[PDB]
């Protein structure tokens, strides 16, 4: 309940890039990298 | 405002296991977030608005 305390002012805001973004940019930085 | 205990913001129905002996509830911010009403024996928390 930790996480859920928050009710005192204190937020927590995601990325802007997503971990699928990512993980697609990483994909494509290892194809240019191997082809 | 019950026998002192002060805030603002809604009452919502919590039904958390408790002790006859125990009728304040805390947390980890030292505020009273779960109470128990004097009169009748049932169980609030204390929500923001
Ligand atoms: C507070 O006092 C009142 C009498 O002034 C009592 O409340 C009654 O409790 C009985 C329980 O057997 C109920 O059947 C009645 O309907 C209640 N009357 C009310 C609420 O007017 C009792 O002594 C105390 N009540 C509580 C909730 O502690």
């Amino acid at each position: 309940l930790i996480c859920a305390q928050k009710f005192k002012g204190l937020t927590v805001l995601p990325p802007l890039l997503t971990d699928e973004m990512i993980a697609q940019y990483t994909s494509a930085l290892l194809a240019g990298t191997i082809t | 405002n019950f026998n002192g205990l002060k805030g603002t913001g809604v009452l919502t129905e919590s039904n958390k296991k408790f002790l006859p002996f125990q009728q304040f509830g805390r947390d980890i911010a030292d505020t009273t977030d779960a109470v128990r009403d004097p009169q009748t024996l049932e169980i609030l928390d204390i929500t923001p608005c």
